[PDB]
C-alpha cells in the first residue's frame, strides 16, 4: 500500500523531468529532481518552480540555464545569476511573482 | 608461507601509499611550518620531560591481571581432563583469590587515582 | 592523445579532488563565527559540499578568518597559517577581518587580515549572511577550478 | 590463485571502508536534521575518493621535533594490522585457518596501540603524548575484561578456532546463554577502537587531535582508514561469535550476506552510539572497566566453567 | 540486613550480581545429578588406541572383538 | 508530514511523542510574505493644544 | 530522505559480501570441487600426505576409490 | 517567586520494587536507549537543508545587504550632498565631496563607501531624506581583491541601476513602517 | 592533567571599544553594544537605551517596552541554546546544536524581519525601538514557542537522565555562595548555588513586574545545576513570550518627543521642525545632561551594566561595559582546583563565556 504510492511517486519524479537525458541534466546539475509547477522563465533562460506542499525553504527553487551573457553555466552556477525581478520572489520576500 | 605472504603484502601496500605520498606532492618547507603545535603559540618547554602518571598503580596491577589472564586461557583444555573436580576447584580458587585481591586494592583506593 | 590534453584533464581531476573536499579549521574569533556555526546547520549542511571542520592545521586546507584580529592574535593566525600545508587557501569572513571595520581606527586592531596572511576571497557583512558565507565557499571552488598547475608545468 | 583470494579479500574491505566513511557521515547528518554529502557525486558515492585523493596530494609534514622513523613507521603499521585482522576470519571459510585465531587477534590488536604510543611520542608535541598516554590507560582499561569476556565464551566452544563458533551456533546465537557479556564485548570493542563515547584518543574537545596533531595528509589517512576497517572487523567478530549465520555446507554464500546484514547493524549501531552521547572521562573509563564490568566478568568466567561440568556440556576437542 | 541488601540492589547491583552468581557457580555442581557425567564422557573419548591384551586364557570379563557384548557400554550417553 | 502513517508511528514510539503535531519544519501555517499597508498611529504629543515642549 | 543511504550501504555490503563467496569458490576451483582440507591435528596432515602420495600426481584432493585396488 | 531544579529529592524510601526497577536501569541502559530513540526518531524526518543555490533562505523587505544610490524616475540623482550619511556613519565608511554641477544643481562628485568599513547598519537610509542611499537586498557580492570591495559613485549607481525593481518595491513595502 | 593553575590571559580580542565611544555620539555607539555580546545582542542595546533614557529622564511607551522584553527573552532562549550546546559540543554531544540551530535560524528570522539584520539588529534605542513590527510576525512567533517545548523536551531526554552527562557535570566545578559573592558572579553562577537573586524581580527595568514567572534555584553549585537552571530559564522565558503575545498595547515604540527620537519621514517631508530634528540628531546627536549611572541588567549571562558619563554633550565622555564573564573567568582557576582538563573544559562551558565582552 502505503510504498506502493511513494513509488509512484518516485516514478512521477524519475519520468516527469523530460525524458533520462532531462533527468540525469537535472539531477546531476541540481542534485534533486523533485517536480513542481512552473512559474515562469527569465530572458536568460533560468526556469523558476514552486510546490507549496514542500516546507518554507523548499517550495520555491530555480535551474539555472547553461549560458548567461557567454559563460557556460552548465556545472559553474551561483546566485547572482537571479535577476532582481525573481530575487524578492525566490527569497520569499513577496507572495507575488 | 600464506600468512608470510599476506602480510608482506600488506606491508608492500602501506609503504607503496607513503613513498607515494612523500614523493608525489609539491612542497614547501621551512621552519615555522615544521615548528612544533601548540594551539598558536610556542611551547614553553620541550614535550620529552616528565609526564606525571596518576594510574601507576592500577597499572602495575594491571601486569598481574595479564599473567593470570594467561593461566586462565588453558581452560579450553583443562576441561577435557578426566580429574575434573581438581579443574574446577582451582579455577574457582584462582578467580576468588584474583577477586580479593582486586577488591583489597580497591578498598585501600589503589584504583582512584594520585591527585 | 596529446599530453597537453590530458594534463588539462588531469588537473581538472586534482581540483575536482581538491575542491569537492575542503577541510577547514576550527578558528573563529568573534561574531562572525555565530554565521560559521550557523553555515554548518541543518539548513546549510557544510559537509553536503564536502567540507569538515578539522581542529589541526596540518589537516586543514582552508582557515575562515571570522572575525575579528587584533595585535595579539596575529602572531597566532600567521603561525597557524604557516603550519597549514600547501595547497592552503584563506577566506576573510566580515568587515573586522577585510579592513578592521567597526574597529578600523582603533589601537589593537590590524586594518585587515590581508596585511598577516594572503586572501583569497572576502565576504562582506557585519556579519555575512550564512547564505553569503556559502556563495564564498563555492566562489573558492571554482577558483580552484581555474587553478592550471600541471599545464603550467608542462609550458615551462 | 591464492593472490586473487588476496585482492578478493583486500580492495572490498578498503572500498568499506571508504563507503563507511560515507555512510557515517550520512546517518549522523539524518540524525542531525540535515543530509550529508550529496553534491560531490549521486548521493555523496564519491566523497571518499575526493578525500583520500585530495589527501595523497597534500605537502606531508616533517617537523623538525620528530623521531621520523616511528614517526612513519606507525601508520604503515596500524594499516598493516588493520588489514591483517581481517585473514583468519570464517566468511565462513577463512584464507588463513588458524586454530589460534582468537589469539592471533587479540595480540595484533594489543599491537596496533603501539602506532598510536610510537606516533604520539615521535611527534614530540604535548596533545600527542597526552594522546599517547591517554591510549595507555584506554588499554589498560579494557584489555583485562576482553580476553575473559572471550575465555568464557569459548568455554562453550571448545577452542579459539573461529570456525567452530559456526559450528556452534549451528543452531542458536551465542547470545542467548552469553547476552550480558556479549554487552561487555561491545562495550570493549567500542573502545578498542577509541570511537565514541571513547574517542579520548583523539579528543578534539580537549586536544586539538591527540596522536593526529602533527600527522599529515596520507599518513593520516592511514590512521583513518585503519580505525575505520577495526570498526567493521570487530562489528564482524560480534557477529561471528554471538550472533551465528546460517551455515549450511551447500550455501555458504547465504553465510556471507547475513554475516554482512549483521556487520552492517553492528557498524549503524557504532555510528548511532557516536551521535547519542557525550564522550567519557579517561579515569571514568577504568573506574567502569574495573568495578561494573571486571568483577562481573570474572563471576560470569566461574559461572561458564561450572555450567559445563553441572550440565554435562563440556565441547569437544575437534 | 534486608535492607541493607536492598539498598545495595538499588545502588550497587553489579556487586549483588557478582557475588549471586559466584555463589551459584560454585553451589550448583553439588546440586546437580548430571555433573558425574563430565569426566564419564571426558573419559569415554578414545583419543588413543585402545591397546589389546594377550589372551592369557584367564579374562573372562574381557571381550574378544569389539560388536561381543563386553566391556563398557555408551547407552547412558546415546541417550542422555 | 510527506510521511505515511507508519515512519510517523516508528518514530512517534522511539521518541514518545507526537511529533506529526509538532514539526520542525513550517508548512503554510505561518504569516505570508505580501502583508496588506499599515495604518501606524501617533503618539500622544501629537495635539494642537495644549502642547507645549517645556511642560514635556 | 533516509532512504538517501540505502546507495552505500548496498555498496559496501556487496563489498563484505565478496569475499567469502571468493574464498570459497577458490578453495573449490583449487582444490578439485572440494572445501579445502583443514588440517588441526597432525593426524589430518597425515592423512593429506598419503592422498597425495597415492594420487598419481602429487595433489590430495585427487580421490582414488575402488577403481585402485586390483 | 523560584523553584528547585535538583532538590526535587525528600527523604527516602525503599522497596523491592523500587530497588529492583532502579537495577534494571543500572544494568540494562534504560536512559540510553531513550537517546538512541530520539536519534532514531530524527533519522526518519524530513531534514531542513535546502538545495543552495537553487532554494534559497527567505528574507524580508527590511533586509540591509548590499549599498545602491538611486534616483528619480526622470533618472536625475536624488542624492544632494547633505552629507548626513557620512555624518552618522559609525564606522566612518562613507566620504563624499560636493560640487555645483553645471546646471547649477548641488550634486557629488565622490561618494565612496569602503565596505570593509562599512557594518551594515542602515543608519544612512533613515538618514538620507531623499531615500537616495539604500541597503539593498544583495549579499552574493564576494570578491576575489580586497580593492574591489571599495565602492565609487559609479559602482553604487549602477547597483542602484541595477536592483531598482527590487528596491523600489521593498520600499513601497516597508515605507509605512517609518 | 590534573590542573594545578589555569592563568587566562585574555586580550587577544580587546578593541578599543570604550574610546571609539568616546570618539562617537549616543546613536552612533550604539552597534557596539550588539557587537560585544553576540549571542545575546537586544539585551546589550536595552541596557545602553535603558542607561541613556534615565540621564535623559525620558520613558519608552508601553509598546515599546512590551517589544524590549519580548525580545529579550527570545535572545535568553538563544543565549542558553548556544550554551548548553557548546558545553555539549565541548565535552561530546553534537546533535543538540545541529537540532537547535534550526530554531535559532527561526529567530534570527524574527530578528531580520523586524531590523533586517539576523544578528546585529540596532532596534532597540534610546526611546523603544526603531520600528514598528511588521504584520504577522506574532502569529510566527506564536507558531514557533508552541513548539520549542518539544524541542527542550528531546535535548533533556538525551541529557538530564544520562549517566555520562551526569558523571561530567555533577560535582564539577562547585562553587559557594559567599566565595561566589566575594569573586562578583552573577546570574546562573549565583543560582546554581542557591541564591535568591534576579535583577528582572529585583531592580526591574521594563514591563517585568507586569509578566509571571518563576526563577529557577540551585542546590549543589555544579554544572549540572547550572545547565537545569539554564533549560528551566528557556521555559520560564517561553512563558513571558506567551504573556507579551497576548497582551501587547497599542499606541506608537519611540518616544514622542523628537529631540531624541527622530521624527517619522512623513513628517519630516513636511514638517520644519521635524527636518531640522532629524538633521540634527543624525549629524550631531541629541545632548544628553550631564551626570554618571550604573544600570544592570539580567542579560543571559549574568548583570550586564554600562557605567555611563556624560559632559552636556552628544557624545559619552566615558562609557565603561561591566561583562558578566570577566569574573566568572577570573574564578576559573579555583573552580578548577581538584580537577582535569576535561573537567576545566566544562567548567569553561558551564560560565557561558564570550569573549567580546570580557576583551571588548
Ligand atoms: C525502498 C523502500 C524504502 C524507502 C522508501 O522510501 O519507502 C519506505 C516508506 C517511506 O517512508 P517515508 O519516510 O514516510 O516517505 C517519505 C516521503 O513519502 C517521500 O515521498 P516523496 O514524495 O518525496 O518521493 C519519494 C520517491 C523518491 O524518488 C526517487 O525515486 C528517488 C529514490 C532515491 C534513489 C537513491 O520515492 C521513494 O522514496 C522510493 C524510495 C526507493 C528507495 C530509493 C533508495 C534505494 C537506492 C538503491 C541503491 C542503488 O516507508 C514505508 O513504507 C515503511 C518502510 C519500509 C522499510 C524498508
Ligand atoms: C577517484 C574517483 C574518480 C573521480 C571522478 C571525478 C568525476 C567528477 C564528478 O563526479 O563531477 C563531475 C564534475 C562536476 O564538476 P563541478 O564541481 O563543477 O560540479 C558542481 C555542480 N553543482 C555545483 C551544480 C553541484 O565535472 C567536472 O567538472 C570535471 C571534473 C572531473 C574531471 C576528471 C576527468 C578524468
Ligand atoms: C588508496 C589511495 C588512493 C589515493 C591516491 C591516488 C592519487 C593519484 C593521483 C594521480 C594524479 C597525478 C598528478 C598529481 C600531481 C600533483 C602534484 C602537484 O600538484 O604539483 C604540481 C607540480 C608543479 O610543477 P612546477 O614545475 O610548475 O613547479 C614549479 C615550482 N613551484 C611549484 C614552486 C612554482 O607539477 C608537477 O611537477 C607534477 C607533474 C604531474 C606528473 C607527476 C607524476
Ligand atoms: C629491533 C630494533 C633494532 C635494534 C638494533 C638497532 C638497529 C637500528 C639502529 C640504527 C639507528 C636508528 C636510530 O636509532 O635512529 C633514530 C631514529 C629516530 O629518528 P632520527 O633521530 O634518526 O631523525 C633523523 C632525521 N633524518 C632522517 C633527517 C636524519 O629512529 C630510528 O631510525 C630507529 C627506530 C627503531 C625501529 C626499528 C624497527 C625497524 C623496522 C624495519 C624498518
Ligand atoms: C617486519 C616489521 C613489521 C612487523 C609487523 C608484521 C605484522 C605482525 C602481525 C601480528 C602477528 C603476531 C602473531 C604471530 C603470527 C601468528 C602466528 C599464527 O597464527 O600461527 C602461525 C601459522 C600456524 O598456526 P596454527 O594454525 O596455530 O598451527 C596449525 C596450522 N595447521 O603458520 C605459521 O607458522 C606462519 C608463521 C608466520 C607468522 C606471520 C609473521 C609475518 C612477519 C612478517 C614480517
Ligand atoms: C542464573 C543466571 C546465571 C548467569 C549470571 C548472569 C545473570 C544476568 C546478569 C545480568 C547483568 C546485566 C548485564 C551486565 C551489563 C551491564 C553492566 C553495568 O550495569 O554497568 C553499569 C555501569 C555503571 O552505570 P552507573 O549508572 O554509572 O552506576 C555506577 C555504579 N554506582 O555503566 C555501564 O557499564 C554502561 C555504560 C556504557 C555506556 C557506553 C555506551 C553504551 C551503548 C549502549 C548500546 C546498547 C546496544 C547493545 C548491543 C549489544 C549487541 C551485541
Ligand atoms: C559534525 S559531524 O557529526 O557531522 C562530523 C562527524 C565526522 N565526520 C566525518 C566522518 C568520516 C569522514 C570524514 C572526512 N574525513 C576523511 C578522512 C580520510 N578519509 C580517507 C580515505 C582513504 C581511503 C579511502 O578509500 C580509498 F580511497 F578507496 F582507498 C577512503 C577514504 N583518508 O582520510 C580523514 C578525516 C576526515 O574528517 C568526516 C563529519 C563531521
Ligand atoms: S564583521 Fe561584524 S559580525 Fe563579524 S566579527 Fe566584526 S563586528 Fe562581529
Ligand atoms: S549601513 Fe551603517 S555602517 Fe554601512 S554605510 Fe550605512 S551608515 Fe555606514
Ligand atoms: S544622506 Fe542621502 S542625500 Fe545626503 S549626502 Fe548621503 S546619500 Fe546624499
Amino acid at each position: 500500500m502505503e510504498l506502493v504510492e511513494v513509488l509512484k511517486r518516485g516514478v512521477q519524479q524519475v519520468t516527469g523531468h523530460g525524458g533520462l537525458r532531462g533527468l540525469l541534466r537535472v539531477f546531476f546539475r541540481a542534485n534533486d529532481i523533485r517536480i513542481g509547477t512552473l512559474v515562469g522563465e527569465d530572458k536568460y533562460g533560468n526556469k523558476y518552480y514552486e510546490d507549496n506542499k514542500q516546507f518554507f525553504g523548499r517550495h520555491r527553487w530555480v535551474i539555472y540555464t547553461t549560458e548567461m551573457n557567454g559563460k557556460n553555466t552548465f556545472w559553474d552556477v551561483d546566485g547572482s545569476m537571479v535577476p532582481p525581478e525573481w530575487h524578492r520572489w525566490l527569497h520569499c520576500m513577496t507572495d507575488d511573482p | 608461507m600464506n600468512l608470510y605472504t599476506v602480510i608482506f603484502i600488506n606491508i608492500l601496500l602501506s609503504l607503496t601509499l607513503i613513498l607515494v605520498a612523500f614523493w608525489l606532492p609539491q612542497m614547501n618547507l621551512y621552519s615555522e611550518k615544521a615548528n612544533p603545535y601548540e594551539c598558536g603559540f610556542d611551547p614553553t618547554s620541550s614535550a620529552r620531560l616528565p609526564f606525571s602518571m596518576k594510574f601507576f598503580l592500577v597499572a602495575i596491577t594491571f601486569l598481574l591481571f595479564d599473567l593470570e589472564i594467561a593461566l586462565l586461557l588453558p581452560l579450553p583444555w583443562a576441561i577435557q581432563t578426566i580429574k575434573t573436580s581438581t579443574m574446577m576447584i582451582m579455577a574457582f580458587i584462582l578467580v576468588t583469590i584474583l577477586s580479593l585481591g582486586l577488591a583489597y586494592e580497591w578498598t585501600q583506593k589503589g584504583l582512584e587515582w594520585t591527585e | 592523445s596529446r599530453a597537453e590534453y590530458v594534463v588539462t584533464k588531469l588537473d581538472d581531476l586534482i581540483n575536482w579532488a581538491r575542491r569537492s573536499s575542503l577541510w577547514p579549521m576550527t578558528f573563529g574569533l568573534a561574531c562572525c563565527a555565530v554565521e560559521m556555526m550557523h553555515m554548518a546547520a541543518p539548513r546549510y549542511d557544510m559537509d553536503r559540499f564536502g567540507v569538515v571542520f578539522r581542529a589541526s592545521p596540518r589537516q586543514a586546507d582552508v582557515m575562515i578568518v571570522a572575525g575579528t584580529l587584533t595585535n595579539k592574535m596575529a602572531p597566532a593566525l600567521r603561525k597557524v597559517y604557516d603550519q597549514m600545508p600547501e595547497p592552503r587557501y584563506v577566506v576573510s569572513m566580515g568587515s573586522c577581518a577585510n579592513g578592521g571595520g567597526y574597529y578600523h581606527y582603533s589601537y589593537s586592531v590590524v586594518r585587515g587580515c590581508d596585511r598577516i596572511v594572503p586572501v583569497d576571497i572576502y565576504v562582506p557583512g557585519c556579519p555575512p549572511t550564512a547564505e553569503a558565507l556559502l556563495y564564498g565557499i563555492l566562489q573558492l571552488q571554482r577558483k580552484i577550478k581555474r587553478e592550471q598547475k600541471l599545464k603550467i608545468w608542462y609550458r615551462r | 590463485m591464492f593472490f586473487i583470494n588476496i585482492l578478493t579479500l583486500l580492495v572490498p574491505i578498503l572500498i568499506a571502508m571508504a563507503f563507511l566513511t560515507l555512510v557515517e557521515r550520512k546517518i549522523l547528518g539524518y540524525m542531525q536534521l540535515r543530509k550529508g554529502p550529496n553534491i560531490v557525486g549521486p548521493y555523496g558515492i564519491l566523497q571518499p575518493f575526493a578525500d583520500a585523493m585530495k589527501l595523497f596530494m597534500k605537502e606531508p609534514m616533517r617537523p623538525l621535533t620528530t623521531s621520523m622513523s616511528l614517526f612513519i613507521i606507525a601508520p604503515t603499521l596500524s594499516l598493516t594490522l588493520a588489514l591483517s585482522l581481517w585473514v583468519p576470519l570464517p566468511m565462513p571459510h577463512p584464507l588463513i585457518n588458524l586454530n589460534l585465531g582468537i589469539l592471533f587477534i587479540l595480540a595484533t590488536s594489543s599491537l596496533s596501540v603501539y602506532s598510536i604510543l610510537w606516533s604520539g611520542w615521535a611527534s614530540n608535541s604535548k596533545y600527542s603524548l597526552f594522546g599517547a598516554l591517554r591510549a595507555v590507560a584506554q588499554t589498560i582499561s579494557y584489555e583485562v575484561t576482553m580476553a575473559i569476556i572471550l575465555l568464557s565464551v569459548l568455554l562453550m566452544n571448545g577452542s579459539y578456532s573461529l570456525q567452530t563458533l559456526i559450528t556452534t551456533q549451528e543452531h542458536m546465537w551465542l547470545l542467548l546463554p552469553a547476552w550480558p557479556m556479549a554487552m561487555m564485548w561491545f562495550i570493549s570493542t567500542l573502545a578498542e577502537t577509541n570511537r565514541a563515547p571513547f574517542d579520548l584518543t583523539e579528543g578534539e574537545s580537549e586536544l586539538v587531535s591527540g596522536f593526529n596533531v602533527e600527522y599529515a595528509a596520507g599518513p593520516f589517512a592511514l590512521f583513518f582508514m585503519a580505525e575505520y576497517t577495526n570498526i567493521i572487523l570487530m562489528n564482524a567478530l560480534t557477529t561471528i561469535i554471538f550472533l551465528g549465520p546460517l551455515y549450511y555446507i551447500n550455501l555458504p554464500e547465504l553465510y556471507s550476506t547475513n554475516f554482512m546484514m549483521e556487520a552492517l547493524l553492528l557498524s549503524s549501531t557504532f555510528l548511532w552510539i557516536r551521535a547519542s552521547y557525550p564522550r567519557f572521562r579517561y579515569d571514568q573509563l577504568m573506574h567502569l572497566l574495573w568495578k561494573n564490568f571486571l568483577p562481573l566478568t570474572l563471576a560470569l568466567c566461574m559461572w561458564h566453567i561450572s555450567l559445563p561440568i553441572f550440565t554435562a556440556g563440556v565441547p569437544p576437542y575437534m | 540486613i534486608s535492607a541493607f541488601l536492598k539498598n545495595a540492589w538499588a545502588k550497587e547491583p553489579v556487586l549483588v550480581v557478582s557475588f549471586s552468581v559466584w555463589g551459584l557457580a560454585i553451589i550448583m555442581p553439588m546440586i546437580s545429578p548430571y555433573t558425574k557425567y563430565a569426566s564419564m564422557i571426558n573419559k569415554a573419548t578414545p583419543y588413543n588406541y585402545p591397546v589389546p591384551v594377550r589372551d592369557d586364557g584367564n579374562m573372562p570379563d574381557v571381550p574378544s572383538h569389539p560388536q561381543d557384548p563386553l566391556g563398557p557400554s555408551l547407552d547412558w550417553l546415546k541417550n542422555l | 508530514a510527506s510521511a505515511t502513517r507508519v515512519i510517523q508511528k516508528l518514530r512517534n514510539w522511539a521518541s514518545g511523542q507526537d511529533l506529526q503535531a509538532k514539526l520542525q519544519l513550517r508548512y503554510q501555517e505561518i504569516a505570508k510574505r505580501t502583508q496588506p499597508p499599515p495604518k501606524l498611529p501617533v503618539g500622544p504629543s501629537h495635539k494642537l493644544s495644549n502642547n507645549y515642549y517645556c511642560t514635556r | 530522505m533516509w532512504f538517501e543511504i540505502l546507495p552505500g550501504l548496498a555498496i559496501m555490503g556487496v563489498c563484505l559480501v565478496i569475499p567469502g563467496v571468493s574464498t570459497a569458490y577458490i578453495h573449490k576451483f583449487t582444490n578439485g570441487g572440494k572445501e579445502k582440507r583443514v588440517a588441526r591435528v597432525q593426524y589430518q596432515w597425515y592423512l593429506m600426505e598419503r592422498d597425495r602420495r597415492i594420487s598419481g600426481v602429487n595433489r590430495y584432493y585427487v580421490s582414488k576409490g575402488l577403481e585402485n585396488i586390483d | 517567586t523560584y523553584k528547585y531544579v535538583n532538590k526535587k529529592e525528600q527523604e527516602s524510601e525503599v522497596d523491592m520494587k523500587s530497588a529492583t526497577d532502579n537495577a534494571a536501569r543500572i544494568l540494562m541502559w534504560t536512559e540510553l536507549i531513550r537517546g538512541l530513540g530520539m536519534t532514531l526518531s530524527y533519522l526518519f524526518r524530513e531534514p531542513a537543508t535546502i538545495n543552495y543555490p537553487f532554494e534559497k533562505g527567505p528574507l524580508s523587505p527590511r533586509f540591509r545587504g548590499e549599498h545602491a544610490l538611486r534616483r528619480y524616475p526622470s533618472g536625475e540623482e536624488r542624492c544632494i550632498a547633505c552629507k548626513l550619511c557620512e555624518a552618522i556613519c559609525p564606522a566612518q565608511a562613507i566620504t563624499i565631496e560636493a560640487e555645483p554641477r553645471a546646471d547649477g544643481s548641488r550634486r557629488t562628485t565622490r561618494y565612496d563607501i569602503d565596505m570593509t568599513k562599512c557594518i551594515y547598519c542602515g543608519f544612512c537610509q533613515e538618514a538620507c531624506p531623499v531615500d537616495a542611499i539604500v541597503e539593498g537586498p544583495n549579499f552574493e557580492f564576494s570578491t576575489e581583491t580586497h580593492e574591489e570591495l571599495l565602492y565609487n559613485k559609479e559602482k553604487l549607481l549602477n547597483n542602484g541601476d541595477k536592483w531598482e525593481a527590487e528596491i523600489a518595491a521593498n520600499i513601497q513595502a516597508d515605507y509605512l513602517y517609518r | 592533567e590534573m590542573v594545578r593553575k589555569c592563568d587566562p590571559h585574555i586580550g587577544l580580542l580587546h578593541r578599543g571599544t570604550e574610546k571609539l565611544i568616546e570618539y562617537k555620539t549616543y546613536l552612533q555607539a550604539l552597534p557596539y553594544f550588539d557587537r560585544l555580546d553576540y549571542v545575546s545582542m537586544m539585551c546589550n542595546e536595552q541596557a545602553y537605551s535603558i542607561a541613556v533614557e534615565k540621564l535623559l529622564n525620558i520613558q519608552p511607551p508601553p509598546r515599546a517596552q512590551w517589544i524590549r522584553v519580548l525580545f529579550g527573552e527570545i535572545t535568553r532562549i538563544l543565549n542558553h541554546i548556544m550554551a548548553v550546546t557548546t558545553h555539549a559540543l565541548d565535552i561530546g554531544a553534537m546533535t543538540p546544536f545541529f537540532w537547535m540551530f534550526e530554531e535559532r535560524e527561526k529567530m534570527f528570522e524574527f530578528y531580520e524581519r523586524v531590523s533586517g539584520a539576523r544578528m546585529h539588529a540596532a532596534y532597540i534605542r534610546p526611546g523603544g525601538v526603531h520600528q514598528d513590527l511588521p504584520l504577522g510576525l506574532l502569529d510566527d512567533i506564536y507558531e514557533f514557542s508552541k513548539n520549542f517545548s518539544l524541542r527542550i523536551d528531546e535535548v533533556e531526554e538525551m541529557l538530564t537522565n544520562n549517566r555520562i552527562w551526569r558523571n561530567r557535570t555533577v560535582d564539577i566545578g562547585v562553587v559557594t555562595a559567599e566565595d561566589a559573592l566575594n569573586y562578583g558572579f552573577s546570574g546562573v553562577m549565583l543560582r546554581g548555588s542557591g541564591i535568591q537573586w534576579d535583577l528582572r524581580k529585583t531592580q526591574p527595568y521594563d514591563v517585568y513586574d507586569q509578566v509571571e514567572f518563576d526563577v529557577p534555584i540551585g542546590s549543589r553549585g555544579d554544572c549540572y545545576d547550572r545547565y537545569l537552571c539554564r533549560v528551566e530559564e528557556m521555559r520560564q522565558s517561553l512563558r513571558i513570550i506567551e504573556q507579551c503575545l497576548n497582551k501587547m498595547p497599542p499606541g506608537e515604540i519611540k518616544v514622542d518627543d523628537a529631540k531624541v527620537s527622530p521624527p517619522k519621514r512623513a513628517e519630516m517631508k513636511t514638517s520644519m521642525e521635524s527636518l531640522i530634528h532629524h538633521f540634527k540628531l543624525y549629524t550631531e546627536g541629541y545632548q544628553v545632561p550631564p551626570g554618571a549611572t550604573y544600570t544592570a541588567i539580567e542579560a543571559p549571562k549574568g548583570e550586564f551594566g554600562v557605567y555611563l558619563v556624560s559632559d552636556g554633550s552628544s557624545r559619552p565622555y566615558r562609557c565603561k561595559i561591566k561583562a558578566p564573564g570577566f569574573a566568572h573567568l577570573a574564578g576559573l582557576d579555583k573552580m578548577s582546583k581538584g580537577h582535569m582538563l576535561a573537567d576545566v573544559v566544562a567548567i569553561i562551558g558551564t560560565q557561558d563565556i564570550v569573549f567580546g565582552e570580557i576583551d571588548r
